[PDB]
């Protein structure tokens, strides 16, 4: 059952309720929800070193 | 007391082996840091070509 396979390769939290915890006030909340995703740039390529 | 002059002349020397000893990690780290930076350069130039 293919439905949400792409949702699941991204693992669903009803696709909402993560963002606000990532940087909250509470310590125990913020260490669990520290591990940052690929937020800067996703590498394209081109020509250089 | 003659042996104390020997204690210090040897304790100095051994500490100059730990002088060169920390400088063992220091020296060869620079030799490695050359070799990678060489492959950073020669290629970046090659990529202009």
């Amino acid at each position: 059952n293919i439905t949400g396979w792409l949702e699941k390769n991204k693992d669903p939290v009803n696709d909402t309720v993560v963002d606000q915890f990532k940087k909250g006030s509470n310590k125990l909340v913020q260490e669990i929800f520290e591990d940052h995703p690929g937020l800067g740039a996703e590498e394209k390529g081109g020509g250089g070193k | 007391k003659l042996l104390q002059e020997k204690n210090d002349l040897f304790l100095q020397l051994e500490s100059e082996r730990s002088g060169a000893g920390d400088v063992e990690e220091r020296l060869t780290k620079a030799i490695s840091m050359k070799n990678d930076l060489e492959g950073q350069v020669q290629e970046l130039q090659e990529r202009l070509s």
